[PDB]
C-alpha cells in the first residue's frame, strides 16, 4: 500500500491504482526509482542541542533496512561516539554493507557519556537514518548520516533529463562537541578548539559562528560568549534541488571500468541541479512525508534484515491488474486500444 | 510415609451399624485409593471397599453392596467407611490400605495399617 | 515444480502448472500465500521420549531456510541445550534473524548430554522447524521451535474472508526435563521436579499429568534435607486432494498472521511508540468448514517433497522469492507471445 | 544494458534488443540461465609463474558476487595461502557460503609470503574467479578457484538439450608450491616434493613433467639424507619432457559442463537432507561437442559481456546478487505489452485469426 | 651418483666384433641419455652413439651407421654397444657419458667415465 507519485509534464500526482491510471507508460523498469529526501529542507533546526532531543533509546524492537537510490546534498550531518559511564558501548557497530553519507557540508562529532536505557536507538518522528543508499531506523556507532526520507517515483517515459542531467567542489568540515548527559534532557554540550580549551554552546549558535569563534578566541577552559499534493503542511519548502545520484551505466567507455584501474568508493556519483522547477520539487517533499506512515508498518510486517525488491513488487502489480486475465476489447480493465 | 491408623472397632450386634475411620499423615496428597480388606481366621484376604481421592468411583463388593458406604472429608485427611445391617459373616479383622502413586527411592508402596477387630454378635 | 492449490467455493484443487486452467482470477501478489501447518494435527506422538527418535545429527551437509507467512498454534514447543560429554556445544547459535515460535501452549526444555557425530540435526522424516515466519532445516540452540510443513496457496480473490477475518488469552508454561546419552537409542530421561528432586520419566505421561505430579510433590514430599537427587517413580500398577492417508486430520485451524497493515493509526506507527516483537499478530479460527483445512493438511505433505529438492538445488542461505518466481511464471505463460484470439492457450476472448 | 543471446535451431546471435525483436519465443523462466565458461578455453598461459602476473592488490574498493549456475570442467585451479612478512594475513577469511571450485583436474596450492599492499587481490584483465556457482571479483583464503567469465543466455524449450542432456568419477592431484616476495617482479617460485627437497621452477614445466619430476626424486633422489633442505635445478639443455563472430587467439571447440541436477530427475528416497548425497554428488556431468561454432560463439560472448557487467556490480549496493534474470524477464515483459499495443502495428506482435 | 663404469675393450681383429657395455648404480633413475663418445691419440673428442633412456630415439654418427648398435636393459642399469665390422681407425678410447637432467645443489652434470682402449689390429 505504498503510495507511489507519477511525473508527467513537470508536474506531480499521486498515483490511483484503484482507478486504473492509465495515462503512465511504463515501457521499462528503468523509469521506476526511489529517492531520498533529507528532513533538513522542511525548516527543522540542525543544531546538535535540538537536533538530540529527536532521537530516543528503546529494547525490544528489531532494526529494519531499506535502500535508496538517488539523494540530495546535506548541509548538516552527524557523527556519534556515545558510550556508557563504565566505559561500555551504547551504539552497535555498523554491519560490512553500511557506509558513512557522502555529500555532506558539516559533520557534527559527538563524543560523551550518558544514560542508554534500551539496545537500540529510534527516531522519535519516524524519520529514518540515511547511510549513502541505505535508509535505516536506528543509529550506528562511528557512521556519519543525515535524518531524511524515502519516496518513490515513476519517471517520464525515461526522458534521461531526470535524475541523470542537470536542467538548471565537495569541502568537507568537521565540527567536533563534547556531550555529557546524553539521551535525556540534562544534557551538556562543550564545542572543542584545541584540547584544552572548550566553549559553551547555545541553542541561537549557528556552524557558521562556531567557525570564526575559532579565530575569535586567538588545565580544560571553559569559554562563555554573548553575541495534487500540497506543502502547506510543511513550514518550509527548498525551492531547489541539489541531488547526487549513481553514475550511469554508459557514461564509463575507457579502461577505468576494470575494478583494479577504477574510481574508489567516492568517486563514483553524479551530481547535478533542478531549480528550474519550483512546484514538482515542493510536490515531491510532501509525498516523500505521506509515505512513509505505510512504509514503517511495510517494514515492521516483513523478516527481510534488508529490503531491495519494492520496485520489483510493484511493476509485478502493476502488471498483474491491468493484464490480469480474461479481459475484454471494450473492457476497462486492460487499457488497450482497438485503432 | 503415610502412617495408616485405623479405630473404630469393637463389639457390636448383629444387625446394627457401625463407623470405621482411618487416617493418615505425612504426605497424605500423594495417596490414590484409599481402601477397606478384611481377614477372618483362616481365610484369605478379601476386597471390601475402595474409594479414589478424588471420589472418583466407588467400589464395593457385592457382599456388601448395598450395605457399606464409604466416605472421605479430604480438609481432615480421614476417610470413612459408614456400614449397616450387620450379620455374623463379617465378624474379622478389618484393615485400611493407601496405595500411593509416586513414592521415593525405597519405592514400596501399597500402605497398610495394622488391623482393627469387629466382632459381631447375634 | 512445487504443487500450489486454489481455493474456489471453500473447494481446494490442487492446480497443476502445465493445465494453465482459466478458472482461478488473479489480480495481485496479495493473493498468493504461503502456510506452515504443524505435524502435531496430523495425529503425530508429541512426548519427547518419541518425539526425540525423529532427529538426527549428520554432517556435510549445508543447511537452508524458507520463510512463511501465517502459521497455526502449536499445542507442544521444544527446547533443546544439549551438550557434549567433554563439554563442548553439540548446537549451532541461532542466527540473527531468527526467533522463536510466537505461539505455543506447552514447551519442552531439555538439557542434558550425549554423543553428536554429525555438524548439525536433520528431521529423520523430512519436514521442518518452524522459528517465528522462518522454516529451516536444523535445529538451533535455546530457540523454541515447532516442527512442521509448509503449503503454498492462491487465495479468491482476496476477500478477507481468508486470514483477515475470524468466522467462528496466551499462556504458555515451560516444562524442564534432563537427558543423558542424547542421540542414542540407550537414553535416559527424568523430568526436573525441583533442585534436588527428579521424576523418572515414560512415554505414557502427559504434559497435564506432570504439571500434577510437580504440585502434589511440592505440597507433601515435606523434601526431607537427606540431601542428593532422589529419583521416584510412578507405582508401574495402574497408578481432489484426499486426506485418509493420514491417521487424523483435525477439522479446526486456529491461525496467527502478521499485523493486516492499515490498523494502528494513534502513534503506533513510529517504532519507538510501536508494540514489541510479539505484539504485532491477529489471531483467528476457521472451524467452520471441514473438507477445506483437512485437504490443506494433506497439500502440505504432499509438496515437502519437491520443496526440498528445490533448496537443494539453490544456492541462497535465506529464500524469500518463491512467490515471484511464481507471478512471473504465470505472466509468461499466458501472455508470452503470438496468443491466438481464439485459442486454448491465450484467455483473452471477445466480448 | 548486460547483453544477452539467442540460440535458433543451434546458431547464436546476440539479441536485437535495440532492435527489439520478438522472434525469439520466451515461454518460461526456466529458459534464462547463465554459464560461467573459463579463460583457459581462451589460450592463455596457466603455468604458476605466469599466471600469478594477472592478480594485484588494491585497496578502496569493495568485493562484489554474482551467481551462476552452469559451468566447465577446469583442467588447472589455484589455491593461496600468502601470508605478510612478519605473520598477518593478507587474504580474507573466505564466508560461509563459499565453498571451492568443483571438477578440477590440477590444483595449484602456493604457500609463502611477500608484501601486502591492498586490503583485496583483484584481476588486472577484469575477469572473474569462480567458487561454485558463486562468481566474485576478490580471493579468498584457502579455497579453491578458477578464473573465468560469466554469460546470460536464452536456451530452446525443445527437449532441454543444453545442460540437461548429453548431445554426444573424477582424480584431483594437488600440486604445492612455496613462493617468496608474491606480488612482485622479484618473486622466486619452488616445486615442493617433501620437507628438505624442493626444485626451482622456471615457466616452461608443464603439470605432467612436474609429476614425472616428482616420481624420478623419490626413485632416486636420495631423500634419506640430513644434510637438510636442497634445491634441484633441471638441466638447461633438455625440453620439458547480430551473428557474433570469435576473435579469441584459440577457441574449444568441445565443452564439458557440469549442472546441478533437475529437480524432476530424482526419484529415490534420497530428497530428505538426513538420506541425501553429500554437497559433491549434487552435480550432473556432460560434453557438447556435436558443434563448434556455437561453442566459440558462446566464449566471445562472454568475453563481450564483461564490460556491461563489471559496471552494473559498481553501481549496486547488495553483497550477492541473484536477480540479473528476474528483472530481464520483467523487462521484456514490460516492453512487449507494457501498454495500448496496437493489433496491426509490428510493436506487439500478436497475429489475426 | 651415476658413478659409470666402461668394460669389454682390449685388443680384437679387424672385421670382427665387440660388445662394450657401461653401468652405474647410485641414483640411475635421474639419467636422460646415455652415451658413446671416442678420443683417437692427437685428436678431439667426436660422438659415435646416443640412446635416451626411454629408448625415444637413437642417433649414429655417419662414419658408424650400419657397423654399431646401441641397446640397453632397463632393469640391469647397464647399456651395451654392440658393434660389428671393425676398421683400424677405430682403435681409440671408447667413453660412456650419463647425462642426466635434474642434479644436485652441486650442479654439474654431464657424468663421465674413465674409459676403456679399443685396439683394432690388421
Ligand atoms: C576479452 O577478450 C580480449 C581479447 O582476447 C582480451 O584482451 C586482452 O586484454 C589484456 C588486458 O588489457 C591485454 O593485455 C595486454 O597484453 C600486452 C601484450 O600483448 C599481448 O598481445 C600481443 C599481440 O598484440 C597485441 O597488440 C597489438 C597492437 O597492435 C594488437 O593489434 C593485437 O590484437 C594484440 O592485442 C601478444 O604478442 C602478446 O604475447 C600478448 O599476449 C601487454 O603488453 C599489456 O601490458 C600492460 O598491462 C599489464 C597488465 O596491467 C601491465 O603489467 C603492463 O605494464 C602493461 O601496462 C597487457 O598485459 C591482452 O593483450 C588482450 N589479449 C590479446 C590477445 O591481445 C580481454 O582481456 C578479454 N576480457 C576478459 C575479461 O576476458
Ligand atoms: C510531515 O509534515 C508534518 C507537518 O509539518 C510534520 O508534523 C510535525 O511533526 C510532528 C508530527 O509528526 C509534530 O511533533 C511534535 O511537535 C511538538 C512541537 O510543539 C510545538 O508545536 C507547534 C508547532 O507549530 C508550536 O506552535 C507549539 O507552540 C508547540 O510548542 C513537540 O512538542 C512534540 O514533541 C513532544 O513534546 C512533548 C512536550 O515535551 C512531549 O510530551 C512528547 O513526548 C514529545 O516529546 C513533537 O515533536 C510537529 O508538531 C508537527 N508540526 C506541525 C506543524 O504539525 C510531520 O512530522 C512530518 N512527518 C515526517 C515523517 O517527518
Ligand atoms: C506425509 O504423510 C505420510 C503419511 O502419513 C507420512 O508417512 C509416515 O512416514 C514415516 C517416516 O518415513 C513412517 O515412519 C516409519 O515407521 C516405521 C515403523 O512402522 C510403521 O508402520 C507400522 C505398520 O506398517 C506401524 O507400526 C506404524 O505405522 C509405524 O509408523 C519405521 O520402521 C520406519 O523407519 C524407521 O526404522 C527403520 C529401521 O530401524 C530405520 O531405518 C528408519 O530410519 C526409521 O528409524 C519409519 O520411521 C510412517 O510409517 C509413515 N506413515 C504412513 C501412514 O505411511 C510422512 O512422513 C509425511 N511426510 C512429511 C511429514 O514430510
Amino acid at each position: 500500500s505504498i503510495p507511489l507519485g507519477v511525473i508527467h509534464n513537470s508536474t506531480l500526482q499521486v498515483s490511483d491504482v484503484d482507478k486504473l491510471v492509465c495515462r503512465d507508460k511504463l515501457s521499462s523498469t528503468n523509469q521506476l526509482r526511489s529517492v531520498g529526501l533529507n528532513l533538513e529542507g522542511n525548516g527543522v533546526a540542525t543544531d546538535v542541542p535540538s537536533a538530540t532531543k529527536r532521537w530516543g533509546f528503546r529494547s525490544g524492537v528489531p532494526p529494519k533496512v531499506v535502500n535508496y537510490e538517488a539523494g540530495e546534498w546535506a548541509e548538516n550531518c552527524y557523527n556519534l561516539e556515545i558510550k556508557k559511564p563504565d566505559g561500555s558501548e551504547c551504539l552497535p557497530a555498523a554491519p560490512d554493507g553500511i557506509r558513512g553519507f557522502p555529500r555532506c557540508r558539516y559533520v557534527h562529532k559527538v563524543s560523551g557519556t550518558g544514560p542508554c536505557a534500551g539496545d537500540f536507538a529510534f527516531h522519535k518522528e519516524g524519520a529514518f537514518f540515511l547511510y549513502d543508499r541505505l535508509a535505516s531506523t536506528v543509529i550506528y556507532r562511528g557512521t556519519t548520516f543525515a535524518e531524511g526520507v524515502v519516496a518513490f517515483l515513476i519517471l517520464p517515459q525515461a526522458k534521461k533529463d531526470f535524475f541523470s542531467s542537470h536542467p538548471l567542489g565537495y569541502y568537507s568540515t568537521t565540527i567536533r562537541y563534547q556531550a555529557t548527559g546524553f539521551g535525556t534532557n540534562e544534557t551538556e554540550y562543550l564545542f572543542e578548539v584545541d584540547n584544552l580549551t572548550y566553549v559553551q554552546l547555545e541553542s541561537r549558535f549557528t556552524p557558521q559562528f562556531l567557525l570564526q569563534l575559532n579565530e575569535t578566541i586567538y588545565g580544560k577552559l571553559i569559554w562563555k560568549v554573548n553575541p495534487e499534493a500540497i506543502v502547506n503542511a510543511q513550514p518550509k519548502c527548498n525551492p531547489n534541488l541539489h541531488y547526487w545520484t549513481t553514475q550511469d551505466e554508459g557514461a564509463a567507455i575507457g579502461l577505468a571500468w576494470i575494478p583494479y584501474f577504477g574510481p574508489a568508493a567516492e568517486g563514483i556519483y553524479i551530481e547535478g541541479l533542478m531549480h528550474n522547477q519550483d512546484g514538482l520539487i515542493c510536490g515531491l517533499r510532501q509525498l516523500a512525508n505521506e509515505t512513509t506512515q505505510a512504509l514503517q508498518l511495510f517494514l515492521r510486517a516483513t523478516t527481510e534484515l534488508r529490503t531491495f525488491s519494492i520496485l520489483n513488487r510493484k511493476a509485478i502489480d502493476f502488471l498483474l491488474q491491468r493484464w490480469g486475465g480474461t479481459c475484454h476489447i471494450l473492457g476497462p480493465d486492460c487499457c488497450i486500444e482497438p485503432h | 510415609q503415610v502412617q495408616l491408623q485405623e479405630s473404630g472397632g469393637g463389639q457390636v450386634q448383629a444387625g446394627g451399624s457401625l463407623r470405621l475411620s482411618c487416617a493418615a499423615s505425612g504426605s497424605t496428597s500423594v495417596i490414590y485409593a484409599m481402601g477397606w480388606y478384611r481377614q477372618a481366621p483362616g481365610k484369605q484376604r478379601e476386597l471390601v471397599a475402595a474409594i479414589t481421592r478424588g471420589v472418583g468411583s466407588t467400589n464395593y463388593a457385592d457382599s456388601v453392596k448395598g450395605r457399606f458406604t464409604i466416605s472421605r472429608d479430604n480438609a481432615k485427611n480421614t476417610m470413612y467407611l459408614q456400614m449397616n445391617s450387620l450379620k455374623p459373616e463379617d465378624t474379622a479383622v478389618y484393615y485400611c490400605n493407601a496405595r500411593l502413586l509416586v513414592a521415593p527411592p525405597p519405592y514400596e508402596y501399597d500402605y497398610w495399617g495394622q488391623g482393627t477387630q469387629v466382632t459381631v454378635s447375634s
